[PDB]
């Protein structure tokens, strides 16, 4: 123990406004500096006392500027607490210095080639615990060589495989791959569990950058973890948590296996099948314990579970269970596991396998969406539809996003936009609804739309003919619909522009109506738009002689023609010209159709992929 | 891995931090600050993990106690929302029945054990027994 | 002095178990603190049943604040929500008129679409009182209702009953009844606004004295929409209303501008009336910017419209918006645009002085949009041009890139009025070109090089080199280089084949861009016939600009101006971009 | 109209908020915080429009003031109405603050109702308010509250009576000032309030006037008086006023008349230029030695009668965009510097009618560029003197009360003559 | 301080 630091925090809380605080403070400040500088600086509680006042100073939200040699003083010692002490200061605080640095580093080696515990301990953990490069130049060859053929204190052996991790963590060109790939996966089969745990952790890095070089982990990681989950209903007591057998070593090793492939020697492959077939019936049993860290240890590994079979893809029946299993928990009682398994069942769609399997809950997921009411969850209710989604669904699916779109923020709005159009483009029979869908985002967001999306259903509405006349009837009685969205004035004037003559007959809809309709839609227009309902004039006038008396004498009264921008003057000039001069034959050869856009590449899954994260 | 620990309070007070690669200053105080603006906020009928850009945390109550992981995307939210437990519990061996005070006035310890539990932004020890043996057996001398 | 606030445990659970208590103090506290945490955001409808059931009580503090609990959740709960019925109901029916229109007053605001049918009757019954309080509240309700569940025929009781309810005995019920009777004349049966005439619009002015602030504001901002018949109407109003040097401050004097301002038709120059009504609507409008902040940037907004619709107004008033060093950057803004509108033949020396001494600042936008000022001012009246554009390279050279590139945006506008004079500088300005990495810049530059090739024998190696991304380009950097390098060709022919090559093939073959793509496809018809019909049509004259430097669309311009009050002013935008 | 009303701490916490409209969401509130309160891009404008979505606001305090709709409401309206809320609280318990306002919660919301409703504004005043507000009664106070909040004389009037029946009317006036490099008035203006604190009985129906062309020639009349052909008797550039003076009555007579709010109230805004009276002249000039030495000057001057007091002086003269080695001395009051913040600010007790002050300062050059130099802002003056900077003076403040017995002859009134800074600019 | 009016 030690007085000082229990006064002072004592009297620290006892304070009034933060300001009084800092007054104590501050004198305790100066009152260092000046305990500091000079006289017979003592030994224990004094050097232990003040440095973890300052510490504790800085832990408060203030600065230390000062003596911190005057602290690096307690590393190499007698005593742990002075040790501990100084290195604990030493990790929570490194300043522009570097004399400093290298007595530390000096320290760091004379206190670490010992041959007991703690030295060796807390040496890793600060190396581990920050260190510059240095750490990782000057002791690179170092831990490698700490455990290839040579056996040190699981604690040891432990904080120095996550040390190792710390050190190809931040410096990978600084780490050698030297023989001790077998003693590295021989002590993972290895007694303790924690150190079995810090290797599984480790190891799945190294093999996440080389796979080839663990290859034996596998078999290993799989008779480990069978013997785990089946073992018996007593077994390892110092590693069960709440009624489940070592769970975050479980979950570790499932995580260990989804860097590997389907397990190739067949044994293996047996095994680990068994076993995950385990796995899935322990969560069919029933609560062993009623409180609900059991539950939750038990289901960490379940989840875990189901993602290294869908990793794998190797087993049918499998995929379906999980499906079925993740499926009854959709409606729990509990938040976190359904949202989880609205999660993970989203990852599981994309499995073939399991694809009718899960269509079944449809009707459970959309409602979900539609009543949960938390947010994390319809966001991962609305990425499971997305995901469910064939033909069939499609036409509900779209249905539902579009109401629930009638209802969310700004970031989902675009994305949700986003997928509604993914969806009708990809899934549309008939391509009627397509238009009617691609319509109807306009109008429920319209401000969220994107731009991918006028640009594609434009593109559709051109290569199918068949959706035209249709097109141009829609568009143009929903122009001149009341409040009136502008990419409906992009789109249904490009659209009318480039078909108007399919819809032209109807004399509610002549063609002197949609113009002047487009017309009263100019004046409130961002430039690109305006751009676009100008060149759709002179579409206009070469599909239209009739109506030409009218378009010159707009796109030539000095509003378009004096106008301040310069594409909106261009244009208005070019096509002011191309009905003054222009042989007529030549308008319209130049006016043509527009060919097909041919099959492109999809802008819009690709904004959504680039949205992602 | 880990990115970070946090214990915060009902007040804001940062009764722990704990960091695990490169990472700023002013930036550590905003990653606190808006940490607190969310967890504050939640309650009992609402998800303890919370996704939040390109990270996610994975947070647990106790009195007035905010016991915070931030954590990878990939990364296995219950197993980790049991890590904190597990670890909270760890800290009622320790202080024999434990409360905020305890570790403000005993910070160092609660340093020095989380560093027992967690390392380089990985799970050290899950062992109650293990830690509190280590922990005490050599807790034994100054 | 008492406050509860704090959150955590499960006190929700505790607060439903005090919630529930004997001693009316201890369920008080809760009802407060229920309120206190509702209010920082925690979940409470878990409480909804006891919270009402301690609405049934006579305390006017508990009463109002379960109320404010009974609004905010009875909508999500209709179910429970059935609670109130009775006890409102006999509410509606109270000795004390400040308790019947609480009552009536928080009815209408739980949208439970039965409650509509439970409350028709009490409203019905409110909307006639010996109390101004009640009719005032019951003419808010039924326009609160028309928001919910309401066409309704009773409801065209109502509908009558409210506009019969203007023309009363009281202001306060005529504020109210105005303001609703048009919040409503929203829900077009066409046939919305509904009356006013000679006794309608009469009573209303009267009411315009002897009402209040707002009720005042409620008349101006209805009467912004009566359409008098001749002028003794047109006159009698501007008169009957114009006193307003005024005091809603803000708020009045606006709409009085609002209103104002519209009824300027009568042929412009009269027995002017006009103006005296342009002398008059100068010194409030000034006036404006001598309120707090707030207030002025909604007033300049407001102005600089006016300027630009009627500029014979604050003609030589040019010396007000002169810019502080210590207005609020938007205030600032604001001015600086109001300067340059009224800029002219006299007060151009101190304006360019004023400008001068604005780019050397630091605030980026404002630096910025005074040397645009300056090139704007070129375009204004000429002479200042040769000063200024030389003012402006001057600029260019001082290296700060923004300033640069706003710089170059000008300056084209320039060459755009004045073709035939600044040619001389154009192999400097493609000097410090290769940092234009705003879209403008590099749409102005472009067309900069464009247009004067002849000159630029350099603009194969400038063209194509744009040309290398050419997509993850702006479409009006795009658009702009494409109509760029057709007009290079047609002018340069025998050096750009690869070029109106790759420009067509890129716009035609890839633009997912619509109309990208389309022009694409137009100047590749075109350049495939012929240089006779294409040079006719691309390189024609373009007439200039005039007097124009950043103007409003004319029409839009027309209805902003029937907006003055509202944010569309501020906003600049018809009601319509905010639904 | 007002659909959200919400009120927040500096660290981002709701403190009080009310929705009268069905439009808004929790939504708005989020965004609010999410949007104003914490953009990293802290350069605004005070309206904004989130998704269809428009929020106005106010700070006072460090404590942030918002309103909402989703309508195309009246810009200013809204604006106004949060200044009359912020007046109300304070008239309430003065310090809007966090602990204050928290400490409140009841009050506020019966307010909040009460204040406006439907986003419509109500009978915002304070005069009503207070009178069936508490923090009991019968048909009486019933009907009278709702007649007096209903009626044309809301604003502070019911049944008033004071042991000492007093007025006091302050005339407080901003001088703003633009004032170009080397000494010539480009912004030369006057921003007056005459602010009336009355302390009256029942209905009083107050007339007043003041400097505005005419001619010359109790038991308590001055022992001096002028005669003296009192000329340059000044008119008024725009004067906007307060609900209560009767503005058909003014425009038509040109009086002020009106029955008054009790208490401390503002009964006119106006301006100034003409026959203006001069200020505090400003001169200032920088110059160099060496290639390591910018030297700055400020001479301060004053333009009084002989006789009097100027107060509260405070100057601010900008360093360059960095500096070196700030060297600064005064030859009267008490000088002070602030860095990383970047300027300089000389504070002044008193200074007599008509005197002559130098105030000096040195600052150093090392290499901070390649050759780039630097540009400098105008040097800026807060201050306080008793004239009356436009030359206005009260005439006449009628006070007639048809209930009560008493008129004109019986009423203690007080008046001073306060002028303030407000804008006041150059260096060049 | 202040001035009678009157």
């Amino acid at each position: 123990g030690m007085r000082g630091l229990a006064v002072f925090i004592s009297d620290i809380r006892n304070c009034k406004s933060k300001e009084a605080e800092i007054k104590r403070i501050n004198k305790e400040l100066a009152n260092i500096r000046s305990k500091f500088k000079g006289d017979k600086a003592l030994d224990g509680y004094s050097k232990k006392k003040y440095v973890c006042k300052l510490l504790f100073i800085f832990l408060l939200g203030h600065d230390i500027d000062f003596g911190h040699m005057e602290a690096v003083n307690l590393l190499s010692s007698n005593r742990y607490t002075e040790k501990q002490i100084g290195y604990l200061f030493i990790s929570v605080l490194v300043n522009s210095n570097s004399e400093l640095i290298r007595l530390i580093n000096n320290a760091i080696k004379n206190d670490l080639a010992s041959r007991n515990p703690t030295f060796m301990g807390l040496a890793l953990h600060c190396i581990a615990n920050v260190g510059s490069r240095e750490m990782a130049e000057a002791f690179a060859g170092e831990i490698p060589k700490i455990l290839v053929a040579g056996d040190t204190m699981d604690s040891v052996k432990q904080s120095a495989a996550l040390c190792l991790l710390r050190l190809y963590r931040t410096s990978p060109d600084l780490v050698p791959m030297g023989d001790w790939t077998s003693r590295v996966v021989h002590l993972l089969n290895d007694q303790h569990l924690g150190v079995v745990t810090a290797a599984t952790s480790l190891i799945t890095t190294l093999a996440q950058k080389n796979p080839e070089e663990f290859k034996t982990s596998v078999s290993l990681a799989v008779s480990r973890l069978s013997r785990i989950v089946t073992s018996a209903s007593t077994d390892l007591q110092d590693y069960t948590y709440y009624f489940v057998p070592a769970p975050w070593l479980s979950v570790k090793l499932l995580r260990l296996l989804q860097c590997y492939p389907p397990p190739e020697d067949p044994a293996v492959r047996g095994r680990l099948t068994e076993c995950l077939e385990t796995i899935l019936n322990k969560a069919q049993e029933p609560p062993k314990s009623k409180k609900v860290q059991h539950s939750n240890a038990k289901n960490a590994v379940l989840f875990e579970a189901i993602s290294l079979i869908i990793h794998h893809d190797s087993e049918p029946n499998l995929l379906v269970r999980a499906c079925n299993q993740l499926g009854q928990f959709l409606q729990h009682r509990e938040t976190n596991l359904r949202y989880l398994a609205l999660e993970s069942m989203c990852t599981l769609a994309s499995s073939e396998f399991s694809h009718e399997a899960v269509k079944t809950h449809i009707e459970t997921v959309i409602n979900a969406l539609k009543t949960e009411r938390d947010v994390s969850v319809r966001q991962r209710a609305v990425d499971l539809l997305y995901a469910m989604c064939d033909r069939s669904n499609a036409q509900q699916i779209v249905a539902e996003m579009l109401s629930y779109l009638e209802t969310a923020d700004y970031s989902i709005r675009e994305e949700i936009v986003l997928k509604v159009a993914i969806l009708a483009e990809k899934y549309a029979v008939d391509y009627t609804w397509y238009v009617d869908t691609i319509l109807n985002l306009i109008r429920i967001a319209g401000d969220y739309v994107s731009e991918e999306v006028w640009y594609r259903v434009i593109q559709i509405v051109i290569n199918r003919d068949d959706v035209q006349g249709y097109a141009a009837k829609t568009v143009f009685e929903a122009l001149q619909a009341p409040a009136c969205h502008e990419n409906l004035v992009k789109v249904g004037g490009y659209i009318l522009g480039e078909f108007g003559n399919l819809i032209a007959g109807d004399p509610r809809s002549s063609p002197l109506i949609q113009f002047n309709l487009l017309h009263s839609k100019f004046h409130l227009c961002s430039v690109p738009t305006r751009a676009l309902l100008l060149s759709t004039y002179i579409k206009f006038v070469n599909l239209f002689p009739e109506v030409k008396a009218t378009i010159q004498d707009v796109l030539r009264s000095d509003s378009q023609l004096k106008n301040a921008d310069v594409e909106l003057q261009q244009r208005a000039v070019e096509y002011l010209r191309l009905s003054t001069v222009a042989s007529t034959d030549i308008l319209a050869t130049v006016l043509e159709e527009m060919p097909p856009f041919p099959e492109r590449e999809s802008s819009i899954l690709a904004k959504l992929k680039k949205k992602k994260g | 891995m880990i990115r970070f620990i946090l214990i915060q309070n009902r007040a804001g007070k940062t009764r722990l931090a704990k960091w695990y690669m490169q990472f700023d200053d002013d930036e550590k105080q905003k990653l606190i600050e808006e940490v607190h603006a969310v967890v504050t906020v939640r309650d009992a009928k609402h998800t303890n993990f919370v996704e939040f850009r390109n990270f996610k945390i994975i947070y647990r109550r106790y009195a007035g106690l905010y016991f915070c992981i931030c954590v990878d995307v990939n990364d296995n939210n219950l197993a980790y929302l049991e890590a904190i437990h597990n670890f909270v519990e760890v800290l009622n061996e320790y202080f024999h029945n434990v409360c905020e005070l305890d570790l403000v006035f005993n910070f160092y310890k609660v340093y020095t054990v989380v560093d027992e539990m967690f390392l380089a932004g990985e799970i050290r020890e899950t062992s109650q027994t293990k830690v509190l043996k280590q922990l005490l057996m050599l807790q034994s001398l100054e | 002095s008492k406050y509860f606030t704090t959150n955590k445990k499960g006190e929700i659970f505790e607060l439903k178990a005090e919630l529930n208590n004997e001693k009316k103090e201890k369920r008080k506290e809760a009802v407060k603190k229920v309120i206190a945490a509702m209010t920082v955001g925690k979940d409470v409808s878990s409480l909804f049943p006891d919270v009402v059931n301690c609405m049934q009580t006579d305390n006017l503090e508990l009463k109002k604040l379960v109320y404010l609990y009974l609004m905010n959740y009875a909508k999500s709960q209709p179910d429970m929500a059935i609670m109130a019925v009775n006890s409102f109901v006999k509410d509606c029916e109270d000795p004390n008129p400040l308790i019947r229109a609480l009552a009536v007053r928080t009815m209408g605001c739980i949208r439970v679409d039965k409650i509509t049918e439970y409350l028709c009757e009490p409203l019905r019954k409110c909307l006639k009182d010996e109390d101004p309080y009640v009719r005032k509240t019951a003419a808010v309700c039924v326009a609160k209702l028309h928001d919910i569940n309401a066409q309704m025929v009773e409801d065209q009781g109502f509908l009558d009953s409210l506009r019969d309810l203007i023309a009363d005995s009281n202001p306060m019920v005529v504020a109210n009844a105005v303001a609703a009777l048009s919040e409503i004349s929203e829900s077009h049966p066409n046939s919305n606004l509904l009356d006013l005439n000679p006794q309608n619009i009469n009573k209303l002015l009267t009411a315009l004295n002897e009402c209040t602030e707002w009720g005042q504001i409620f008349i101006l901002d209805c009467l912004s929409n009566y359409n008098p018949k001749d002028d003794r109407e047109a006159q009698s109003i501007c008169e009957r209303v114009t006193p307003r040097l005024s005091h809603a401050n803000s708020a009045v004097v606006l709409s009085a501008v609002k209103v104002l301002m519209k009824f300027l038709e009568l042929l412009p120059k009269d027995s002017d009336y006009y103006n005296m009504l342009l002398k008059k609507l100068a010194p409030p409008l000034v006036t404006l910017l001598s309120g707090e902040p707030e207030v002025q940037y909604v007033a300049l907004r407001n102005i600089n419209l006016i300027v630009q619709k009627r500029p014979e107004i604050l003609k030589q008033e040019i010396k007000v918006f002169f810019v502080k060093y210590n207005d609020p950057i938007y205030v600032k803004l604001e001015k600086l645009d109001i300067m340059i509108r009224l800029a002219s033949q006299a007060n151009i020396a101190q304006v360019l002085a004023e400008l001068k001494e604005y780019a050397t600042e630091v605030d980026v936008d404002f630096v910025r949009k005074a040397v645009r000022a300056i090139g704007r001012c070129a375009i204004k009246v000429e002479q200042s041009a040769e000063r200024c554009v030389s003012t402006l390279l001057d600029l260019i050279q001082t290296k700060v890139n923004y300033v640069v590139q706003e710089a170059i945006v000008v300056i084209r506008d320039i060459f755009r009025k004045y073709p035939n004079k600044y040619e001389s500088i154009i192999a400097t300005l493609c000097e410090n070109l290769d940092s234009l990495d705003e879209p403008d810049a590099r749409a102005a530059m472009i067309w900069i090089v464009g247009e004067y090739a002849e000159r630029i024998d350099n603009a194969d190696e400038l063209l194509e080199s744009f040309l290398e991304g050419f997509h993850d380009e702006s479409t009006q950097v795009q658009l702009t280089l494409l109509t760029a390098i057709v007009k290079l060709f047609l002018k340069k022919p025998s050096e750009t084949q690869e070029l109106v090559q790759q420009v067509l093939s890129l716009a035609t073959q890839d633009s997912d861009n619509p109309d990208l793509r389309d022009r694409g496809y137009i100047y590749w018809r075109l350049l495939s016939t012929d240089p006779v019909t294409a040079k006719e049509v691309v390189l024609s004259e373009k007439p200039l600009i005039s007097e124009e430097t950043d103007l409003i669309e004319p029409t839009l311009l027309d209805e902003l101006i029937c907006h003055i009050g509202s944010l569309a002013s501020v906003y600049h935008k018809p009601p319509n971009a905010f639904v | 109209m007002i659909g959200g009303l919400f009120i927040y701490n500096h660290k981002g916490e709701v403190l009080i908020s009310r929705v009268y409209r069905d439009d808004i969401g929790r939504n708005a509130v989020d965004a609010f915080r999410v949007n104003v309160i914490h953009a990293r891009q802290q350069v605004r404008s005070p309206v904004t429009n989130i998704a269809r979505t428009s929020f106005f606001h106010v700070k006072r305090s460090n404590i942030w003031l918002a309103a909402v709709t989703k309508q195309n409401v009246n810009a200013a309206m809204v604006f106004e109405f949060l200044y009359k809320m912020c007046d109300v609280m304070a008239a309430y318990f003065g310090k809007i603050s966090e602990e204050n306002i928290k400490n409140n919660f009841v009050l506020i919301y019966e307010l909040l109702d009460e204040i406006l409703d439907f986003g419509y504004p109500q009978n915002s005043e304070t005069g009503a308010l207070k009178t069936f507000i508490t923090q009991h009664q019968t048909k009486e106070e019933q009907s009278q509250i709702t007649s007096q909040v209903t009626g044309q004389i809301g604003w502070r009037r019911e049944g008033i009576k004071y042991r000492r029946n007093e007025l006091f009317l302050d005339v407080l006036e901003s001088v703003n000032l633009l004032m170009s490099p080397q000494g010539q008035v480009l912004s030369a203006h006057v921003s007056g309030r005459v602010v009336m604190k009355s302390y009256l009985s029942g209905m009083p129906e107050c007339k007043f006037g003041m400097n505005d062309k005419i001619v010359i020639e109790s038991m308590e009349q001055k022992l001096i008086s002028e005669e003296d052909l009192g000329k340059q008797s000044i008119a008024i550039d725009d004067c906007t006023f307060h609900q209560c003076v009767r503005l058909s009555k003014f425009d038509s007579e040109r009086s002020i008349s009106f029955i008054p709010p009790d208490g401390e109230f503002e009964l006119m805004r106006y301006r100034t230029t003409k026959d203006i009276i001069l200020p505090f002249r400003v001169i200032p000039l920088v110059r160099e030695v060496g290639r390591t030495k910018l030297e700055v000057k400020v001479v301060i001057k004053s333009n009084f009668k002989p006789s009097l007091l100027a107060q509260k002086i405070e100057v601010r003269i900008p360093t360059p965009l960095n500096t070196s080695g700030v060297q600064v001395i005064c030859m009267k009051g008490k000088a002070k510097y602030k860095a990383s913040e970047n300027a300089i600010v000389w504070k002044i007790k008193r200074m007599a009618g008509m005197k002559e002050s130098q105030i000096s300062a040195e600052i150093e050059l090392l290499p901070t560029n390649d050759k780039k130099k630097w540009a400098r802002p105008p040097i800026s003056m807060n201050f306080e003197v008793p004239f009356a900077p436009s030359g206005l003076k009260v005439r006449y403040l009628k006070v007639f009360e048809p209930k009560l017995n008493y008129s004109d002859h019986d009423v203690i009134k007080w008046v001073r003559y306060i002028g303030r800074s407000g804008i006041y600019e150059t260096r060049c | 301080d202040y001035q009678r009016l009157n």
